[PDB]
RNA sequence: ACUCUGGUUUCUCUUCAGAUCGCAUAAAUCUUUCGCCUUUUACUAAAGAUUUCCGUGGAGAGGAACAACUCUGAGUC
């Protein structure tokens, strides 16, 4: 790659991609090495496929890389980023305290060998508050019940598809919830123009067969 | 009035040192009069 | 604590609704450093005089280490004119005192 | 003001000096008062000292001078004309003194400052130390004596008393630095000058003495200065000097005559206006007008003392009758800064300062334009007339006559000799002038001498330039991108010509480090360089102290490396050096090029060594001052002595090879007694391959490090902190979290203040200054400078607990995690390797 | 007018005694160490801020510098710390301890120690050796390495030279006054000048600028970081372009026809205010 | 093993340009001395006992004695240094022999595929297409001739021409090696000389890119030498004898212009422009597509720049208050035709550029008769040819450059990209908007 | 010791602002982000650019009031 390409400035690490969700301790490990291995492996792949048919972008692709210096592994998987980390590198006090993670062992060994612990994407996560603001939108004239089967049935679909990931992401808890004060907001100035003082959380969770709102929600209000 | 009553002073209500908050008022009332002058102009005219 | 509370900050370092009155919250004086957290207050050697702080109180709350030091260096007769000077001030206190709650 | 160029011809009217201050404030309020007098266009503000010295903007809004400025004028003199003072103001800072190093070379006078209140400081201390060691002429300046008179509010009698022993402490710190005769210094013999530099308060008794004349009779002042400078005492039945002392209440001479009228003088401007009353001015000879009376106390006292004390007349003859014209001080300097011998012809003639002679100018000092974009090389020119555009070879600092491609020639375009008013209508200067010559700082770095292309063939440069502080907080720069990388490594240069101190080395790691001696020295670098050299913003890294790495105990077994050509094998074995070589040997006591029989009477007297390892080959690091040394022990039995003869050079450079990188961290080693046990080797010189003895000789002194016991090192700094007396013992809790330890404390005679001096780690002395001053209050005042290495506990080498990432280690934990953390970022293999 | 005044020493003296209760007895510029202006300039242009100066909200998002991965050097694996890297040590040197710095502003180092001593009682003279003063070794040294003149041989002075300054008390009753005011605050320093207003004269100022109040609640405490940042704001913006005409518009309404001008007790003004007003 | 002298010579452990001698096997060069220095440390680390001086290039026949090369290896001492004379020259002119570089690879005589920045690779493109001209190379390799003119010590332009033009004849010279040469000492020097406009961190305009370095190259020629007319703007000068009238304003009724034409106002006024480089705008572009509504193309003739004889004469507009006629009237061709499309055009929103084809078929011209007949005898030869075409590609915010030089005398007529080398037919070349075309008269 | 030297308080009027206009410190609008967010009054809090606003200095002009007392430098004094 440097007979192809020279790095005499040591630019290769100047405009990487890594995952800001993620802490700084784990992200990723922008060593020089580490650096000129993705860069090389890059242009192997993009060698290996021409660029009629079709591309790989740097800018829109995403390296990890683990070894002596960087001890963590980051997918995207399906819309949800992962992160996998062994547990014979670093122990760091290892704990079963939260679900966030995933316990996963080898079929000789078995024994926890490596830990991954994911969280919804940041495409992920900005695609449901755009159906949330897309939802919000549509509330010149659409019928509450409506509106609060639409917010139902989004957040279903969301813990349905990752419940570990929701409870882990404290972003994902974040903007749900302020969401569904958005929304209950939008239902509260439905009702009057001005802003209740106290807002009673009856009307918004009885179910309709009781006849309510019914909305379902992720997070904790006490009665 | 920390200061006022810092020691054989009481800790009561005994405290006189007014200037202090005075120039505070004085200089925002400084700042507001323009709004409250443009706005009686604008009533005293007949362009309401 | 003191060790957790480094660690924690070295960690930190590199890893309408209308309001009366202010809130402690915003309180940025909490430093664990001792040292930081616990400046010796300048006397000035017996010089140091904030102007809020109480004039007898101060004298009260002064270190007396100046004070200490000057009267060890005075002769006898430097000792006899500071007796003399604190007589005559204790006399003047008297007589303030004496219209006070008279 | 064409006298100012008229003058510079005559080489007999030129006064090279360099001032040197406790504090920068202190020498360029001097400076300014110089200038005020000399210029009367520039004037200082009420509000603000005026300080020409501080061209920088930085010094400027600091308010601690950075840079040296050579800036000065002629100025007259009492029985003498005006001659052409030429004044290198030099920073007040512990650290920054390393500059004030260069002035050194500059002149061959040093004007010593010395605040009254203050008294002796660290910083004046070191710096005496250094200029008596430099060989120059010292006059001492009793410097902020409005101190003693206005804040202080001593009485006269013991003001003199406490400025008497100043001067007393001055004289014995002299003795004791230097033996020569001429360490003599008072009033009386004309080395001491009594400058305020506030309200422009500036005498002698030679100027007090001319003032008495001026004002009424016809004494002679040099007989009146001769007398009433001590405490001779004066009779007034007698009326004269009588040393019996026969008044009972009478004072001494210079307090009766020349303190107590200055006393009087203060007390009634201060006291009142009433106090300064027409009636006394009129009593004083001065009239001023109604406007400078109704000026505030110090405007007032500032205009009262300036025109009743002259125009520093004083300073001027002290300056002439001790610091001596170029022609005559030429001769000294040849001997010390010219590594080619005065008994050169080109040095005899330069000795003579022959400006029709050989051309040899010695530029040290590195100026960077109001551009940024080009430099100015300024030095002195010991012989010759340099002319513009008149080409020259600029020798640099490592030129030797063993490589003549170690010169380049250069053509110097305008001259700017005169720097007082910084104007570049210079066309040639004389010998002995300094000269700012222009178009030349390309080819040198620093402390390089030029010289005219073909006069002369054999002239070589002056020795390198040497200081007393060494730079050891070391911090790595990046670019905040690499796409402009280059750009900022321009800066970096810029950097290494600006200051000479800043040392930038390319690491293997592909990290740029700047190696400096103070906190606020880097911090100062940092700042030219982001804001002058390389507008790019740069990346850092926490300040890190260069370590050394010594021995404790003995070899256990011999180490011995082979030759690949035929299996020529070298053994050696290395011990711990005798305890307090290592200081003498690093301070220039004994050098390799001494004679076999000198070297070995003084190893016999001082350290009782062995006749025979005395006269075994000797290497001493580095330029013969690495403090570790190599003895070639070898047994003269062996038939190997012819081969050791035909290898002395290359094991010569392999142990400083060794020396200058070690086994651990690859750093500088000290106090090593590196002894050549023995060596097998083909007698063929095809077998004796130069390539194959520099690596095995390295390896073998990696190996015995590792056989003898290996400890760290850290440089402790000498930090003499001033505080009051209420906080001293708080004080010491600061150097108890910092790992410090108290050497001593005394208060400081005549003045409240009370000094300690005390010895922290470099580890904990980053940031040691500003944990005083806060816990303090901001009442201490601290200045910390490298004093010497001291062993640091526990093991490099052995296997300890890994340290927390963000976590302090335990105290015998802490030389392993320093080995590996420098191993690892210097780039080399952090694992240590007992078999490499 | 009344804009401009010229006055005495004595005065000063006496104002400064009973002004002494208001005034803080700091006379040097380094107890002010890290709380002077330039200080708080540099800690506001940053996101950290000393224990003792107000919080700020940051200029800019700066997401460049909030959290940097991990490079070859910035590494903590390799960094050592001794010591916390605290607010101190990067508002001491922000070009230093300060990736990036950019723009910040330059702090004062160091003033020389204001070596002062307070006068006690008036009627002790001035020019006295105060028992603080560290004692100075009065050795006989009965060397004479100095030189030396000669003995009653020469140094033949006229009787009409007097030590210059004679017939003049070398201590006054006005010298402990007017040396004392020489290092007062601001305001006492100048012996004469020009009037302020009265709405401008902040005596609390000096307060709050102090290091702290020691010995004090945390409500105290806040209420003095929250009015140093007030402080510090107003300090920050402070350039003004008004070039005016100096067209004084309530001297054109005393001059207009419509009003007219008395003189009247300050009580009775505001109470026909009031009337105004309702 | 690895050739990095197309980066800046610069020491690899001092950060210093004296005496920075290169490293023969290892590859890196370093300020040290053979002894007790940097590139001892080297040698002994490396083994490398040979080390290439930093001006003589003369390898360490010793490991640390002395420094004498051999002149078996002296292919990189050639390519390093070029010493082509004017006779050799012509042998370097003859480009029909086949100059396999070291490697293996085509020389490509001023159209090598050297690498390019990722960022402003226009002036790059600019640069090889100035180098493409056979007259720039012999000039670049006049080194005499280039340092007769005294260097200002204030300026640095000066040096940043030299050496410009020393990586340009090296490029241009058989001895290279490698066919991709590293443009970051011609970059770096490119962004300090001209005050960092035109900068290789980003994408810069070919026009304004290739005016900068034009200006930069007469400064450097010119100056208080009594050579004025700098040969590098002398080559390229040309003169404009634009009679231009300031005609009144739209507003003005015609009283008013005829007041205006009264006192003179519109009267022809010869402008005597320098016109370094002809600036040919294209037409409007087509708001609706008439004939395929998918796409039209409004190809202009290559007429249009020869209409500036008579249509730039007749123009009467500008963007003052005051329509402006500028009457252009090109006087003296300069033998270097240089035409810039200026395609990229700033609209009241936002720069987009003109699709227009080129049609410039690339044969003989008549322009310079047509902008003056009597020009022609001086003029002889008015058929000039399109050497060297570069078009840019791709939407204007990320888009890139292509270009296609001709050899002269030869006539390859390849494009000069690299993974592209030999393309001689025009495989619709005039079809895409080509951001500027040079032409020499022949 | 000799000749000329010649006001400062004030009231207004008209300009220019250098100078921390001011050793004090507000407010309004606009602009970009931050908490935004429920529409404006508004905000939160910082930056950027204006404006008003309290004030001030320089300089010039015109009357009143001490205009006759000179202050003061120059005038070899
Ligand atoms: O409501 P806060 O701002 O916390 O302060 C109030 C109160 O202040 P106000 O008078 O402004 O309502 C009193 O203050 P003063 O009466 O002294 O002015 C009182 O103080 P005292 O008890 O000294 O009278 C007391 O403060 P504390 O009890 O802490 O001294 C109390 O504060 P809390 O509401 O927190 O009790």
């Amino acid at each position: 790659y440097l007979t192809e390409h020279p790095d005499p400035n040591n630019e290769n690490i100047v405009g990487y991609n890594n995952k800001k969700c993620w802490p700084r301790d784990a992200r990723m490990r922008l060593m020089k090495h580490d650096v000129n291995l993705g860069r090389a492996v890059f242009w192997d792949i993009k060698n290996r496929l021409p660029r009629s048919v079709t591309t790989v972008q740097w800018e829109n692709s995403f390296v990890s890389v683990y070894s002596k210096d960087n001890p963590n592994l980051l997918f995207n998987m399906c819309g949800f980023e992962c992160r996998i980390l062994p547990k014979c590198r670093t122990s760091y006090e290892e704990f079963t305290h939260k679900d966030g993670v995933w316990n996963l062992q080898n079929e000789v060994t078995k024994e926890r060998t490596a830990q991954c612990f994911l969280r919804v994407d940041d495409e992920s996560m900005q695609r449901f508050h755009n159906r949330v603001r897309q939802i919000l939108m549509a509330s010149g004239s659409t019928t509450f019940t409506k509106i609060v089967n639409k917010w139902n049935t989004a957040l279903i679909g969301l813990m349905t598809y990752f419940r570990e990931a929701v409870v882990n992401t404290q972003e994902l808890l974040d903007l749900l919830v302020k969401c569904e004060n958005k929304i209950q907001t939008r239902i509260k100035i439905g009702l009057n123009s001005k802003m209740p003082s106290r807002f009673p959380p009856v009307v918004f969770y009885t179910p309709k067969e009781l006849g309510g709102l019914g909305m379902l929600s992720m997070g904790h209000v006490l009665i | 009035y920390y200061r006022f009553n810092t020691g054989p002073v009481g800790k009561g209500p005994g405290c006189g040192f007014w200037a202090a908050g005075w120039r505070v008022w004085l200089f925002f009332m400084r700042g507001i009069t323009p709004l409250l002058e443009r706005w009686l102009g604008n009533l005293l005219a007949r362009q309401f | 604590k003191d060790k957790s509370k480094e660690l924690h900050a070295i960690k930190e370092r590199y890893l309408r609704k209308f309001v009366f009155e202010w809130d402690a919250s915003e309180d940025t004086s909490i430093d664990y450093n001792p040292l930081y957290k616990e400046r010796h207050q300048v006397q000035l050697l017996g010089r140091g005089f904030i102007a809020g702080i109480d004039l007898k109180q101060q004298k009260r709350e002064q270190s007396r280490f100046y004070g200490d030091l000057m009267e060890k260096r005075r002769t006898l007769e430097e000792k006899e004119q500071e007796e003399a000077r604190l007589r005559k001030l204790r006399k003047k206190e008297a007589k303030q005192r004496w219209d006070d709650r008279h | 003001m064409d006298f100012l160029a008229d003058l510079m011809d005559n080489s007999e009217l030129i006064r090279n000096v360099t001032l040197c201050g406790h504090l920068h404030h202190g020498k360029t309020c001097f400076v300014d008062c110089l200038i005020e007098q000399t210029h009367p266009e520039i004037r200082k503000r009420y509000d603000q000292d005026l300080c020409y010295t501080d061209i920088l903007f930085t010094e400027q809004e600091r308010g601690v001078g950075i840079k040296s400025t050579p800036v000065t004028v002629v100025l007259p003199d009492t029985k003498g004309k005006s001659y052409l003072f030429n004044i290198m103001d030099t920073p007040g800072h512990v650290n920054f003194s390393d500059e004030v190093t260069a002035g050194l070379r500059i002149s061959d006078g040093v004007v010593l400052f010395i605040d009254a209140a203050e008294g002796v400081m660290l910083n004046t201390e070191r710096l005496i130390k250094h200029a008596v060691q430099e060989r120059l002429a010292v006059t001492v300046c009793i410097n902020k004596i409005d101190r003693l008179i206005l804040e202080l509010k001593l009485p006269p009698t013991d003001a003199y008393y406490k400025l008497r022993h100043i001067v007393d402490e001055v004289n014995g710190l002299i003795s004791m630095y230097s033996t020569d005769e001429n360490l003599i210094l008072s009033p009386l013999l004309g080395n001491v000058c009594f400058s305020s530099s506030q309200y422009s308060i500036c005498f002698t008794l030679g100027s007090f003495a001319k003032i008495y004349a001026d004002t009424f009779g016809d004494i002679n002042y040099q007989e009146f200065a001769k007398r009433l400078w001590g405490d001779i005492y004066f009779n007034p039945k007698t009326r004269k000097f009588t040393k019996k002392a026969p008044t009972s209440s009478s004072q001494r001479s210079f307090v009766e005559f020349i303190l107590e009228p200055l006393y009087k003088i203060l007390a009634q401007v201060v006291g009142d206006v009433d106090t300064s009353l027409p009636r006394t001015l009129d009593e004083l000879g001065i009239h001023l007008t109604k406007e400078e009376l109704k000026l505030n106390i110090r405007p007032l006292l500032r205009l009262v003392c300036k025109k009743f004390f002259g125009e520093f007349t004083g300073f001027v003859d002290m300056c002439v009758q001790h610091i001596p014209s170029p022609k005559v001080g030429a001769k000294p300097k040849i001997e010390h800064t010219y590594t080619g011998g005065v008994d050169s012809d080109l040095g005899e003639a330069m000795s003579d300062c022959d400006p029709d002679g050989p051309l040899m100018c010695h530029t040290t000092k590195m100026y960077s334009t109001d551009d940024g974009v080009q430099f100015h090389a300024f030095g002195r020119v010991l012989s010759g007339t340099i002319h513009a555009g008149q080409p020259v070879k600029v020798l640099g600092e490592n030129y030797t006559l063993e490589d003549e491609e170690d010169s380049q020639i250069c053509t110097v375009g305008r001259l700017w000799i005169s720097v007082a008013r910084y104007h570049i209508e210079v066309n040639r200067v004389p010998a002995g002038n300094w000269v700012l010559i222009e178009g030349v700082d390309q080819p040198i770095v620093k402390t390089a001498t030029i010289t005219e292309p073909r006069g002369n063939e054999e002239a070589q440069i002056f020795r390198p330039l040497k200081f007393n502080t060494t730079s050891v907080i070391k911090i790595a720069v990046e670019p905040v991108n690499p796409s402009e990388l280059p750009k900022m490594l321009d800066g970096l240069r810029k950097v290494n010509k600006s200051y000479p101190s800043l040392t930038t080395k390319v690491e293997e790691s592909g990290e740029h480090v700047i190696l400096g001696t103070g906190e606020l020295y880097l911090d100062c670098v940092m700042h030219d360089l982001r804001k002058m050299y390389s507008e790019i913003d740069i990346k850092v890294a926490d300040p890190v102290v260069t370590f050394c790495e010594t021995v404790v105990e003995t070899s256990s077994l011999k180490c011995f490396a082979e030759t690949p050509n035929k299996k020529n094998k070298i053994t050696m074995i290395a011990e711990p050096l005798e305890k307090g070589l290592a200081e003498d040997i690093e301070n220039e006591v004994v050098q390799i090029t001494w004679n076999r029989k000198k070297l070995g009477e003084f190893f016999q007297t001082k350290y009782d060594w062995d006749l025979l390892a005395a006269r075994s080959i000797w290497a001493f690091g580095p330029d013969a001052t690495g403090p570790n040394i190599l003895v070639d022990d070898t047994l003269p039995s062996e038939v190997d002595k012819a081969l050791l003869g035909s290898v002395k050079d290359s094991i010569v450079q392999g142990f400083q090879w060794g020396t200058r990188e070690g086994p651990l961290c690859d750093e500088l080693i000290r106090n090593v007694k590196f002894k050549i046990l023995d060596a097998v080797v083909a007698q063929e010189p095809l077998h004796r391959g130069g390539g194959q003895i520099i690596p095995t000789a390295r390896r073998v002194v990696y190996s015995a490090f590792l056989m003898a016991t290996p400890r760290l090192m850290e440089p402790y700094y000498f930090v003499e902190v001033q505080a009051p007396a209420d906080c001293v013992s708080a004080v010491y809790t600061v150097l108890a979290r910092r790992r410090g330890h108290v050497t001593q404390d005394a208060p400081i005679p005549g003045s409240p203040l009370y000094t300690i001096k005390a010895f922290i780690p470099a580890i904990d002395s980053f940031g040691f200054e500003t944990d005083l001053r806060t816990h303090t209050q901001g009442q201490a005042f601290s200045l910390s400078v490298f004093h010497h290495w001291q062993i640091v506990p526990g093991d490099p080498l052995d296997k300890s607990i890994v340290i927390r990432p963000l976590e302090p280690q335990p105290a015998p934990h802490l030389a392993r995690e320093f080995m590996i953390k420098t191993r690892r970022r210097k780039g080399l293999s952090e694992d240590v390797s007992i078999s490499k | 007018t009344y804009q401009r005044w010229q006055f005495t020493l004595p005065m000063m003296s006496t104002l400064y005694r009973l002004a002494n209760q208001l005034l803080t007895d700091l006379v040097d510029d380094n107890y002010f160490y890290l709380f002077d202006l330039k200080a708080f300039f540099t800690s506001k242009a940053l996101n950290m801020a000393i224990p003792g100066g107000p919080k700020f909200e940051p200029l800019v998002r700066d997401i460049n510098l909030q959290d940097e991965d991990w490079n070859e050097f910035n590494d903590i694996n390799k960094i050592i710390i001794r010591q916390p890297i605290r607010t101190e040590y990067k508002i001491a040197f922000p070009y230093l301890y300060n990736n990036l710095p950019h723009h910040v502003h330059l702090t004062w180092y160091h003033t020389p120690n204001v070596v002062f001593i307070k006068t006690e009682d008036p009627d002790l003279p001035a020019f006295y050796f105060d028992p603080l003063i560290n004692p100075i070794s009065h050795r006989h040294s009965v060397k004479s390495q100095e030189p030396l003149p000669d003995d009653d041989e020469e140094f033949e002075l006229p009787e009409f030279v007097e030590p210059f300054l004679k017939d003049t008390p070398l201590y006054t009753d006005n010298t402990a006054n007017g040396i004392a005011l020489l290092w007062a605050p601001r305001p006492f320093n100048l012996r004469s000048g020009r009037t302020r207003r009265a709405l401008d004269i902040p005596l609390v100022k000096n307060w709050y600028r102090e290091h702290c109040p020691a010995g004090q609640p945390v409500k105290v405490r806040v209420s003095y970081q929250k009015l140093l940042k007030y402080y510090v704001l107003n300090a920050l913006k402070h350039r003004p372009p008004k070039a005016q005409k100096k067209r004084y518009l309530f001297r054109s309404f005393k001059a207009t026809k419509f009003f007219q001008s008395t003189k009247l007790d300050w009580v009775e003004v505001g109470l026909q205010v009031c009337r105004q007003g309702y | 093993s690895v050739l990095d002298f197309d980066f800046e010579k610069l020491c690899s452990i001092s950060l210093s340009h004296i005496n920075a001698y290169a490293c023969l096997v290892c590859g890196k060069y370093f300020q040290g001395r053979g002894l007790k220095s940097h590139a001892y440390i080297h040698s002994v680390q490396f083994s490398h006992h040979v080390f290439l001086n930093l001006h003589t290039l003369k390898f360490y026949c010793l490991p640390d004695n002395y420094e004498i090369i051999d002149s078996s290896l002296e292919d990189i001492t050639y390519v390093l240094k070029p010493t082509f004379t004017k006779q050799q020259i012509a042998n370097l002119d003859k480009q029909a022999k086949l100059s396999r570089a070291y490697d293996g690879t085509t020389y490509l005589p001023g159209i090598v595929g050297l690498n390019n920045i990722k960022a402003n690779d226009y002036a790059n493109a600019v640069l090889q297409a100035l180098s493409n001209v056979p007259p720039l190379r012999n000039y670049f390799l006049e080194e005499d001739n280039y340092k007769n003119i005294k260097r200002p010590p204030g300026d640095i332009m000066f040096l940043l021409v030299q050496r410009f033009g020393e990586l340009m004849r090296k490029l241009w010279n058989p001895r290279n090696f490698k066919a991709h040469v590293s443009p970051h000492e011609m970059l770096q020097a490119v962004v300090l000389c001209s005050k960092k406009t035109f900068q290789i961190t980003k994408q810069g305009d070919g026009v304004d890119f290739l005016s900068w370095f034009l200006n930069a190259l007469h400064s450097a020629l010119g100056g208080t030498k009594k050579k004025k007319k700098t040969i590098v703007t002398d080559v390229f000068q040309g003169s404009m004898r634009i009679f231009t009238k300031k005609l009144p304003h739209p507003d003005l009724p015609a009283e008013e212009k005829e007041q205006l034409l009264h006192n003179d106002e519109y009267q022809e006024t010869m402008v005597e422009s320098t016109f370094m480089y002809l600036t040919l705008d294209l037409p409007t572009a087509p708001l609706y597509k008439d004939e395929k509504e998918q796409l039209i193309i409004p190809q202009v003739p290559l007429f249009n720049i020869l209409a500036k004889f008579n249509g730039i004469t007749e123009k009467e507009y500008k963007t003052y208050k005051e329509n402006f006629l500028k009457r252009f009237q090109l006087t003296k061709l300069p033998p270097y035709l240089i035409f810039c499309i200026k395609r990229f055009t700033k609209n009241n929103f936002f720069v987009e550029k003109n699709p227009t084809i080129v049609n410039f078929p690339i044969t003989n011209v008549d322009l310079r008769e047509y902008l003056s007949e009597e020009v022609q005898a001086v003029h002889k030869n008015t058929t000039y040819d399109l050497i060297a075409n570069i078009v840019h590609d791709g939407k204007p915010s990320e888009g890139s450059y292509r270009i296609h030089v001709l050899h002269h005398g030869t006539g390859k007529w390849y494009e000069l990209q690299d993974l592209q080398v030999t393309d001689i037919l025009p495989q619709m070349i005039t079809l895409s908007e080509a951001y500027i075309q040079i032409w020499k008269r022949r």
